[PDB]
């Protein structure tokens, strides 16, 4: 059966996202592989990323949803939990992933991470340092990066 | 039982799942598309990896595997 | 070839283009299909913003899907 067990779930999630999208994010395959999706997230209003559209790539494992998907940013973003390669630290993407967790919930968690970053347990130590020591500087830099790369 | 499950993306936004074999011809896939969605085979144009899938050739000839998405164009009608 | 432009709402716009076409007259091609002026559209392919290079250098082929952002 190869990975059809995962493809059933992936198609069901795509149908669910298409019928009722959150209107602040989108997701779906734009290429030739059902395992590879593109997603878009609108920057939250309560964050310096307001007005930016951030693109993400989703790579589904062959045994989805037993293993979590590989979600990575493709638009450059200034955030202490997202590195220059787009990797995201969410604690539900490799360590506490459980079935019945949907891609939509992952997008909502990423949006929440954008709204309220995590200084401790960082992925980029320098951005976390600037975030902890100067909030105005962090917000200005994040706004500049959002205007440059997500607008 | 080594059948591969592929998808056909239409311009309406839907994705039609098809359980096929690598040796299935492109016209066989078009017949399945007609059965599931009603579009006549002679008005279907299938695109995969930037190639127009010609009749008589098989899915394996285009490296179509499990989870492949083929774009369907409903033209000439 | 034939390319497809998807908006974030899910709607599809098919265009008949060639690899020699640059992306600003493609932007103008999107202009007279649903009404979006070129000054308020962003074209994204494979997650990268496209600046008005030609379709050949971005490796856009038949069936390629490009995301349209109202900005």
């Amino acid at each position: 059966p190869l990975g059809s067990m995962a493809l059933k779930r992936i198609h069901k999630e795509l149908n669910d996202l298409a019928r009722d999208p959150p209107a602040q994010s989108s997701a779906g395959p734009v290429g030739d592989d059902m395992f590879h999706w593109q997603a878009t997230i609108m920057g939250p209003n309560d964050s310096p990323y307001q007005g930016g559209v951030f693109f993400l790539t989703i790579h589904f494992p062959t045994d989805y949803p037993f293993k979590p998907p590989k979600v990575a940013f493709t638009t450059r973003i200034y955030h202490p939990n997202i590195n220059s390669n787009g990797s995201i630290c969410l604690d539900i993407l490799r360590s506490q992933w459980s079935p019945a967790l949907t891609i939509s919930k992952v997008l909502l968690s990423i949006s929440s991470l954008l709204s309220d970053p995590n200084p401790d347990d960082p992925l980029v130590p320098e951005i976390a340092r600037i975030y902890k020591t100067d909030r105005e500087k962090y917000n200005r830099i994040a706004r500049e990066w959002t205007q440059k790369y997500a607008m | 039982d080594d059948k591969m499950h592929i998808f056909v993306r239409t311009l309406t936004g839907t994705y039609i799942p098809l359980e096929v074999e690598p040796s299935d011809t492109i016209e066989n896939v078009k017949a399945k598309i007609q059965d599931k969605e009603g579009i006549p085979p002679d008005q279907q144009r299938l695109i995969f990896a930037g190639n127009q899938l010609e009749d008589g050739r098989t899915l394996s000839d285009y490296n179509i595997k499990t989870g492949s998405i083929l774009t369907l164009v409903w033209s000439l009608r």
